[PDB]
């Protein structure tokens, strides 16, 4: 239930909150809303045990 | 430490402090009654024998 | 809509802090509108988004009280708490709540989660009104001033310092902004702030009466 953001396009300003979850693309081929090759969702759980 | 005196300074309503050349507090606004009070130091000087 | 261009004419100076100073020359650094700049005059009879590039100076020389409120944000079609300001003859209720509102903001004289619900005196009462908005460290600051312009031809000469009214405690990612209109036309100036250095002049009453822009010409650099 606890998530964190792996990566963004740029840095974060102080006291700035980001809510919108868009599939990041790190290549020329667009993601088009599909988490396929070279398309990763930025929100991944901590996994506390 | 100082002597508090009633003033005639034209404080704008968003201003609460006054500052001098050396950035010391010259006038202050009382938080209970909306009044302007000047702060002047107590009497002092040199002594020669 | 129609775009024109006008010299700013040493206009758009605000009080940099809430400290009374009198009979002193003070040198400050903030986000100021530079002197003799190139502001844009918009005539609204007709509307893409306008950039918010490190702060916006806003002015209007309208007597009929038609321009009413602003919206700030990035997308402005729902999806994000953005801003909302309504200024009628009644109170001046500011909201952060989005509305999913149309691309032609006309008012008729015939939403979602909410954050801020301020109610204050009427802003709008020869009634030139200047506004300055800025976004630093997640804080939204608003400065305003009413000026009785005599000859209504352009932005007048002289000095009129801008005093703060409202400090909103939060705001994130403002890049675009728009205006709103009232129908049963509109004409406003938009200038962009920039981190310049100013030499402010205070009189005996604590009122800013003159300023020097330290990066305009070599004479003002010598004065600074
Ligand atoms: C605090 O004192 C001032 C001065 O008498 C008064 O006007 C104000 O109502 C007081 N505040 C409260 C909460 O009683
Ligand atoms: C402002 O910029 C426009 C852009 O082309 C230019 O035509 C105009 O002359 C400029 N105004 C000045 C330099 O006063
Ligand atoms: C300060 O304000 C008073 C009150 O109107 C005025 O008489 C005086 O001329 C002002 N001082 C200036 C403008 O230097």
């Amino acid at each position: 239930n606890y998530l964190y953001r792996l990566l963004r396009k740029s840095k974060l300003k102080p006291f700035e909150r980001d809510i919108s979850t868009e599939i990041y693309q790190a290549g020329n081929k667009p993601c088009n809303g599909v988490a396929g090759p070279n398309c990763y969702s930025p929100l991944q759980s901590y996994g506390f045990r | 430490t100082g002597v508090l005196t009633e003033s005639n300074k034209k404080f704008l309503p968003f201003q609460q402090f006054g500052r001098d050349i050396a950035d010391t507090t010259d006038a202050v606004r009382d938080p209970q009654t909306l009044e302007i009070l000047d702060i002047t130091p107590c009497s002092f000087g040199g002594v020669s024998v | 809509r129609t775009q024109s261009y006008t010299n700013s004419f040493t206009r758009g100076v605000y009080y940099p802090d809430k400290v009374f100073r009198s009979s002193v020359l003070h040198s400050t650094q903030d986000l100021f509108l530079p002197f003799f700049s190139n502001v844009t005059w918009f005539h609204a009879i007709h509307n893409p988004a306008l950039p918010f590039n490190d702060g916006v100076y806003f002015a209007s020389t309208e007597k009929s009280n038609i321009i009413r409120g602003w919206i700030f944000g990035t997308t402005l079609d729902s999806k994000t708490q953005s801003l909302l300001i309504v200024n009628n003859a009644t109170n001046v209720v500011i909201k952060v709540c989005e509305f999913q509102f149309c691309n032609d903001p006309f008012l008729d004289v015939y939403a979602n989660n909410c954050t801020f619900e301020y109610v204050s005196q009427p802003f709008l009462m020869k009634n030139l009104r200047e506004f300055v908005f800025k976004n630093i460290d997640g804080y939204f600051k608003i400065y305003s001033k009413h000026t009785p312009i005599n000859l209504e031809r352009d932005l007048p000469q002289g000095f009129s310092a801008l005093e703060p009214l409202v400090d909103l405690p939060i705001g994130i990612n403002i890049t675009r902004f728009q205006t709103l209109l009232a129908l049963h036309a509109a004409a406003y100036y938009v200038g962009y702030l920039q981190p310049r250095t100013f030499l402010l002049k205070y009189n005996e009453n604590g009122t800013i009466t003159d300023a020097v822009d330290c990066a305009l010409d070599p004479l003002s650099e010598t004065k600074c």
